[PDB]
């Protein structure tokens, strides 16, 4: 097992400088704060030398705040000096009181550091395919030529040449000022459609269902978590991927300890511990420790067949309904009445490919989703008696015939699951039937996945459907290729066709650049457009590290990250915070909105020189010298509520930060939004939410049934608790890659006996759209036939044997994937040190 | 205890500095030979009002030989084997046999002028610990 | 400027565990004591608590051994266990006297350190390239895929099908032990012909020359450059390259410390302070060391016009010859006295490509070399009084009527230099006309690159001339190609035409691999050799680090360098150390001996299963378990008094070890041989040195004149003091990195100006062979006309304005090189901090 030897940590003195920092990393947003002070510094053991004010040279106890792991301490550039750093989380957020997850806590072991070798592989320099390989080179000349290829090609073939892919989500790699920067220089200085994001292949929501019901899919409060009745958890690993959300807000909920809190709120109707349902087809650590910690009779894990959550919701739909279990005067005052036609092709199809569900009323939608507890049994594989139990604990009025409150969250299971639009609304269904928007207690949410920090122009002529990004590259379109802050060849779909084709398009390019003189700049940018015009593709990659899609790029712009800039973004309860800068960018590397803005800069010059004044006036707006100039362009003039909102108000409200949208400043308090819809009126033009006539229509992506009736084996994907996304930051970190150096594949040990397989051997996962490896992991919790790979990681991707299939809007159905596993090798001497034991805590 | 403490001591006065002239300085203690030098341009590691002046440990890091100043092109010289320091660009080896750059002193310029040494950002020469 | 702020580091114990290690880097073998002790135990500050005896709280003087750097100390696994390390010079060594150069310090700091988190760059597993990117395997499946594609190859259109680049070389990254591995696999158990040197592409003698005169070119010891009356240095820059040998042997004859020592051992003569002649067309900073310890008076800088070395040298023997300043009895008992015949192509070419030169008596090579010193004068651009006064310090007479006792060291100045074979003649001319060969005070060796390690069974299939190794890849010629310890990419010469195809042919096996399935190998083998049919490349690695050549190649296998492993080499003075392995390989790293078996034996097995066992059988006697087994199969068994020589033995005898050959073993004791040709007995069938008969005949390589006629600037070319080769661990060396992230061109500041640049502005140097860049660094002490660039490096490989131009014996021209200049961009914003001052110490 990793150890680092680290027996003794630098005190924070009482002078340390505070930073208010945002987690990096997912949705929950956690608070921390970063203490900085000078390299040559040092508190003491004494109160009045350390920033506790507590006697070090005691044992604390349990849950101190007077402690932090060697994986939150570092030494990092401040203003050109190297300073010490505790990156510690905030005992007085809200969000996360002072816990930090394997994630957030290992910020500062994960920052880069020149003085302690941390994350050497960060980009410090703009890189440039020139004279065989990539070489470093300046901001000038890498902007310049990127600038000239893609202002030539945009010119000739028109914007429709021009390819992005972009994170649109907040947090490290995001945030306000980010997705403002990218968001105006490729939708207000141009109109690309060809435009995808990090996790899917088109620009659409991953949510229109919610949407076009006019519910916002982030309409709660965390406290909901702890005031309801019963929690409904759909396609969510919530202990691993929304970690201090789970630990600090549903725990509290299942153990009784919100009881109080609940009795105080809600005076004159019954209260007892939280009842938790759980609808994923794999037992998960969650599902353990709910289990464990409310008791087994009040946690209902609905392991429901892979892509069969629309049949089990329709069912409660319906039962819920006929019982009468419902909200009489919520569904009278808030939800559409006149009831509407159903389209031509109802039930298999919608009226369009832009529409696959029917808003309707309450009552229509009840008869269109109609189905039967004896068909949802058959459909999901679950009893009949489960369904009923599911109804029961969702909709029965409590003691007094008081309405149940339920909090309803969902997240990948469901949206990169059948069917993204009809099962999304017939979720939403479920709480709209029962009064659960707008109430303590209540709400249809998302759980997320990053942050969110989403501002930029209209995006009207992107259509929808959108484009598939994918399938353009891979079908020889597009001439020019910006990649912003994702990595198609670990994540996208379909992801060993991708990099077949990917390769060969870029490697035509590469040659012709090898071929020509570099110095004769305009030789160069022909023999470019000359490789492109034979269906080559020109690709720039902005990044933090080498990334895997980079190895196909022939220039890449080194980016800073949250921590090395300023970054506003808020949570899964919609909690906005300033990420407030404590250290220096590495090298020469620099904010994406400010990249943004240069790449702008250097289009305006180019299109004067080439004459196009006309084009080259549409690339100005971009004078920022630092993000707070993109977050005032942005968030603070178009951001509902914007007006009230700046870096200084923000900074004064610290890790508790505010709900958006803001209501007023007053005080020196930005004024927030505790609960979206609390007056009833819905996002919609005439403020009454939809119900949606959403009929199951079994697995919908086109070849998904074909797929799992000829491959052996489910092979259901996700994340680990101990690794971030792609690994991008963990693959430099030998606490994490000491624990899995190979992604994991869950497998039932019967499964495994007979396929020939023992703990640790090398495997491939083959099927119709591609082949990768993994680590077999016997899980004695896995049903037979049903395996769980990690996704996203470098050492075998998983995305490889997803197929391109999609929704009607282009949703990435990566959740159904089947496959077929054979041992490419036993198990590698470097994966003799891992445990393979139970995740599952045992009391 | 996990970090060397290093003493804040006094060395000299800003108005004891003459253009170009290295003042012989030791710190943190007796044994640790160095110079303040005023350089008449704002440089990395430089305090004073125009950011100027510069402290080094002024004991080669190669072999312990007691380095020379060049007024002409402002570098400290080692005649052990032909070692050369930049103390415009941070103490750079601008050519040398040492692993390091020359170790330099954390300056503090007090309200009267008086100069403070509060610690060096390298291992100097003889000691195993810069504190001793 | 880079600090580490490392303001304290570990005592070592009194009771450390103590291991004798040679430099892993140059020639000069310096020795050093790796000190291990357990991470939770420390040292005292008091004498009784640490290694060295002494009061360590006291400030220790100039020269102490109880001292050392950070870059000298670490934390590294041993038997699987995280240990203190320090890696100190050994006072008691009489090559180093405890001298360490900026490159042997940093041993500590460039090993591999979970711990620190240094050289985390470094391969711990196989990579596969398949999935569409590299993969990390088990050995069994990386080592089976290298056979299988081999073995096929080779059976289906012979062994000249695979193709080899691999050290030849000692140190780390060679060694007896990994000489011996890979040569017994290519040689013994196969007969490659097409297999390249890591510095050359066929397999060839740098100094054919001086071998086939019957003097090996390291025939003296490093004492005799303290008793030379003369040294002449040719094409050496030996502080930069040779550091603590001019350091510790050549300063002090120059300084006049040698004087009593050469009195004590050579009374009935007289002594003054040694004087230095360099040949050399740039002033060094060795120029510089020598003038400011001798003085001026004393040095005789001769700046030759680039690749005249050969019309000097000719010069000085008819000089030399003409006053009768020779040792009469020396040419009389020991060189070739029959006259001999001309070759019929003489004096244009040789007999043959085989034999450029022609061999003959004193006499015969005077009147063949003959050339007044008015012609060196038009051709070397040195005036006359230059060459005459040349002429006297190396051959008038002292005092007494007695010898002039002259060393005369070269390296790559005359190897990579104009006319390689006949240069080498023309020096070893002079030093046997003058008898400074086999006797105190004299020699003509190389004065090297790496250490020596070398023994392999008999190459006598590969020819004389040997195969254009580089040509047949750049031709489209081989099917696999086993690359060990070496990075064309960045080193071999034409290294831009060289990537253009190789990557290419590379792509052309990728493309075939990301199609095919893996599972199946079978299937996967046959896709390879299909695409192989159509012009490909299978290429496979054996390496410490992802290297610029291995982003062409299908399989990268890890090895363990030096330290990691038992290693024994011999330095410029052929004295044999063991270096004794202190630390653990990282991951499941090997020693090249050893990858060399495990590839013999998968070779033996599936050669068996495709139903040939009689190839099968010749793949044989490898089954080492540990490097010793590699020793005592290879040198003890081969090597000139190999009986002598074990492990054991050579550990008693520490970093002094003994010079080779080995004469015996007496009471703890391996004996040795201070010189070579002490008995005037030479290395020919009949025991006479011959002269060469070298006459000048221009730049004799293709298209060299050509390329000085049609270009502005030479590009000379080779090391930096800081700089340890192609910087493969340089690269994540923050120290090495901070001084030059781009490879320096020295330019005089008058030409600087003249082209519009200035200090670190990038500039692109192109010519007829290709294009690359560098960093201008303003260097007064340079001729007009005439820049310096840093070879082999990533951030600018010189190379690829390098032509493919070869001397007959196909040895590369390297230094006679000339391109233009152009700038690409200002000064990076990352050259900023760098100092640009002269390297040149100032009295
Ligand atoms: N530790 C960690 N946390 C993270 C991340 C990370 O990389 N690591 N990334 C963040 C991001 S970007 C995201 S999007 C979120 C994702 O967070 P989640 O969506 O909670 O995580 P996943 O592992 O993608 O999938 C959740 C569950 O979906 C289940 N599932 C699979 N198929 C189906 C199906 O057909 N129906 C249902 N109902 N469930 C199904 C799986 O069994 C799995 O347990 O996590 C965020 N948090
Ligand atoms: N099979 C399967 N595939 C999936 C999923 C699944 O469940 N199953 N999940 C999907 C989902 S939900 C997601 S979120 C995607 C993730 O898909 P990706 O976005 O490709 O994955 P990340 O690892 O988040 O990629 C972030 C990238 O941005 C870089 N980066 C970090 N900080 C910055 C910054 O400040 N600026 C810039 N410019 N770059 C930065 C990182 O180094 C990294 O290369 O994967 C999707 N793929
Ligand atoms: N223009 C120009 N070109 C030149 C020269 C010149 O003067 N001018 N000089 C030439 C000369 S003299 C030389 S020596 C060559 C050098 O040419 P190369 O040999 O290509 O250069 P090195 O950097 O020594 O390469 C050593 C390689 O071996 C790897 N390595 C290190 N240790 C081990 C080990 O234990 N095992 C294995 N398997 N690999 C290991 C390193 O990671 C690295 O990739 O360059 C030549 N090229
Ligand atoms: N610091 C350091 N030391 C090293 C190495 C390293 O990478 N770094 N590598 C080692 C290795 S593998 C080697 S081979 C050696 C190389 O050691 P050297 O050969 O000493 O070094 P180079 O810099 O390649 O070239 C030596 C000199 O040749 C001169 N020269 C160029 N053209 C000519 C010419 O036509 N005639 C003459 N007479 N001289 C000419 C150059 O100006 C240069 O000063 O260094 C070894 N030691
Ligand atoms: S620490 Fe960070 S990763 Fe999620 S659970 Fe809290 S925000
Ligand atoms: S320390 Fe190493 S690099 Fe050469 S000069 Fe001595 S061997
Ligand atoms: S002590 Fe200064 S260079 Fe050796
Ligand atoms: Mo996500
Ligand atoms: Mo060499
Ligand atoms: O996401
Ligand atoms: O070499």
């Amino acid at each position: 097992a990793f150890k680092r030897h680290i027996d003794r940590l630098p005190i924070i003195p009482a002078d340390a400088k505070k930073h208010n920092v945002t987690c990096h990393f997912c949705i929950v947003g956690c608070g921390y704060h970063a203490y900085t002070w000078p390299i040559n510094k040092q508190g003491g053991t004494d109160p009045q030398n350390n920033i506790f004010g507590v006697d070090l040279s005691e044992q604390q106890q349990a849950e101190s705040d007077a402690w932090y792991s060697p994986s939150m301490y570092n030494v990092v550039k401040q203003d050109g000096r190297d300073v010490h750093v505790v990156i510690k989380p905030d005992h007085e957020c809200v969000v996360n009181s002072g816990l930090g997850s394997v994630r957030g806590a290992r910020m500062a072991e994960t920052s880069f550091s020149e003085a302690r070798n941390t994350q050497q592989q960060r980009l410090t320099d703009p890189l440039v395919w020139r004279y065989g390989q990539m070489q470093p080179t300046s901001w000038d000349d890498a902007l310049d030529l990127v600038a000239r290829v893609t202002a030539k090609i945009v010119k000739e073939k028109g914007e429709d040449a021009l390819i992005v892919s972009a994170f649109d989500h907040g947090g490290a790699g995001g945030g306000y000022e980010n997705t403002w920067g990218t968001g105006k220089l490729y939708f207000e200085a141009m109109k690309v459609k060809n435009i995808r994001i990090h996790n899917r292949p088109a620009y659409n929501s991953e949510v229109h269902g919610t949407r076009d019901m006019g519910v916002g899919e982030l309409n709660n409060c965390y406290e909901d978590a702890e005031l309801a009745d019963t929690i409904v958890a759909v396609g969510t690993n919530a202990l691993e991927t929304q970690t201090n959300y789970f630990l600090n807000h549903w725990i509290p909920n299942l153990r009784g300890e919100s009881l109080g809190k609940k009795k105080e709120l809600m005076p004159e109707e019954p209260h007892e511990a939280g009842r938790i349902i759980i609808v994923d087809p794999r037992r998960t650590v969650t599902v353990n420790a709910c289990e464990q910690t409310a008791g087994a009779d009040n946690v209902l894990h609905l392991a429901i067949n892979s892509g069969t959550d629309l049949a089990l919701f329709n069912a409660l739909f319906t039962y819920i309904a006929d019982k009468g279990w419902v909200d009489r005067d919520f569904i009278d005052k808030s939800t559409l009445r006149e009831g509407t036609a159903r389209p031509p092709l109802y039930p298999a199809r919608g009226v369009s490919e832009a529409n696959p569900g029917h808003l309707s009323s309450f009552e229509d939608a009840v008869e269109g989703c109609r189905m039967s507890i004896e068909e949802a049994a058959e459909i999901t594989g679950l009893d009949a008696a489960q369904i009923i139990k599911a109804a029961e604990w969702i909709g029965m009025p409590k003691e007094g015939g008081k309405r149940r409150r339920v909090m309803f969250g969902y997240e990948k299971g469901l949206i990169w699951g059948n069917d993204n639009y009809r099962t999304n609304g017939a979720l939403v269904n479920l709480a709209l039937a029962t009064g659960n928007i707008g109430r303590p207690g209540g709400g249809v949410v998302r759980l997320g996945g990053h942050q969110e920090g989403y501002v930029r122009p209209s995006d009207a002529h992107v259509g929808r459907p959108a484009a598939y990004v994918d399938q353009l590259l891979i079908g020889g379109q597009g001439g020019v290729h910006h990649i912003w802050g994702c990595d198609h060849y670990k994540t996208t779909l379909n992801a060993h066709e991708f990099k077949r084709v990917y390769k060969k398009r870029t490697d035509m390019v590469k040659d012709a650049m090898s071929a020509a003189p570099y110095g004769d700049r305009e030789a160069m940018v022909n023999a470019i457009v000359d490789a492109i015009n034979q269906g080559g593709l020109f690709a720039v990659n902005v990044d933090i590290i080498p990334t895997k899609i980079g190895e196909a790029c022939h220039v890449i712009l080194p980016a800073a990250t949250s921590g090395e800039m300023n970054l506003t973004s808020m949570n899964g309860e919609r909690r906005m915070r300033l990420t407030e800068r404590y250290m220096d960018p590495p090298g020469q590397s620099m904010p994406d909105c400010l990249i943004a803005a240069r790449l702008a800069n250097t289009m305006e010059r180019v299109l004067t020189e080439m004459g196009d004044v006309g084009y080259a006036a549409q690339f100005k707006g971009f004078d920022w010298q630092t993000e707070e100039d993109a977050f005032m362009d942005g968030y603070n003039k178009n951001a509902h509520g914007g007006e009230f909102v700046t870096y200084e108000r923000l900074s004064a409200m610290g890790t508790n930060g505010f709900q958006e949208p803001a209501t007023g400043f007053t005080d020196g308090k930005i004024e927030g939004t505790q609960r979206l819809y609390t007056d009833g009126v819905f996002s919609t033009d005439d403020g009454k939410a939809r119900f949606m006539d959403a009929p199951w229509r079994g697995l919908q992506a086109p070849g998904k049934q074909q797929q799992k009736d000829s491959h052996k084996y489910l092979i259901n994907n996700g994340r680990a608790n101990v690794v971030w996304q792609s690994a991008y930051l963990d693959q430099e970190n030998d606490f994490v890659m000491d624990r899995f150096p190979y992604p994991f594949i869950e497998m039932n040990p019967e499964d495994m006996a007979e396929a020939g397989l023992k703990e640790g051997d090398l495997v491939e996962i083959y099927n119709d759209a591609g082949a990768t490896q993994a680590m077999a992991y016997p899980t004695p919790t896995a049903r037979r036939g049903e395996t769980f790979m990690l996704f996203g990681f470098p050492t075998g991707v998983q995305g490889n044997v997803t197929s391109a299939g999609t929704n009607e809007l282009i949703i990435p159905n990566y959740k159904q994937t089947w496959g077929n596993i054979r041992k490419i090798s036993d198990a590698p001497r470097n994966v003799a040190h891992l445990s393979f034991k139970s995740k599952e805590y045992q009391s | 205890a996990a970090g060397v403490e290093y003493p804040a001591n006094r060395l000299a006065n800003i108005s004891e500095l003459t253009l170009n002239e290295p003042l012989d300085v030791a710190y943190p203690d007796e044994d640790a030979a160095g110079v303040l030098l005023k350089l008449g341009t704002r440089v990395e590691g430089g305090v004073g009002p125009d950011g100027d002046i510069v402290g080094f440990s002024t004991i080669c890091p190669h072999k312990g030989f007691p380095l020379s100043y060049s007024a002409d092109n402002k570098t400290f010289n080692c005649p052990g084997h032909f070692s050369v320091f930049d103390p415009e660009k941070g103490g750079q080896q601008v050519w040398g046999q040492a692993t390091q750059n020359l170790p330099q002193y954390v300056l503090r310029v007090a309200d009267n002028g008086d100069i403070f040494a509060e610690g060096v950002d390298e291992l100097i020469y003889g000691r195993l610990s810069n504190v001793l």
